[PDB]
């Protein structure tokens, strides 16, 4: 079973979602975000001293 | 034996090629014994005899 959700970009706040499938009992999930990191690509030109 | 008061509740249904329904019936019986079950419509078929 495939499920799709959207979560805001905030650290330290839990969120919940509901999964509903006919013929079965409902289920609840809880998610929390701990870290996000960005990393650029670099190239050297020259140095000084 | 005889049975005098009954009711019906249907918690699930899916019209697939397999046995996709379940039903619960309440009853009050005068004495212990066996009894037969049978459907009164043509579009619905029952497994138990």
């Amino acid at each position: 079973y495939e499920h799709v959700t959207v979560i805001p970009n905030t650290v330290g706040v839990p969120y919940k979602t509901l999964v509903n499938r006919p013929g079965y009992s409902p289920m609840v999930l809880e998610m929390e975000l701990q870290s996000v990191t960005l990393e650029p690509t670099l190239s050297l030109d020259y140095i000084t001293c | 034996p005889s049975v005098t008061d009954m009711s019906c509740e249907v918690p699930a249904c899916t019209h697939s090629s397999d046995f996709g329904g379940v039903a619960i019936i309440k009853y009050t019986a005068s004495k212990k014994g066996k009894c037969a079950v049978h459907s009164m419509t043509n579009a619905v078929t029952i497994r138990e005899a």
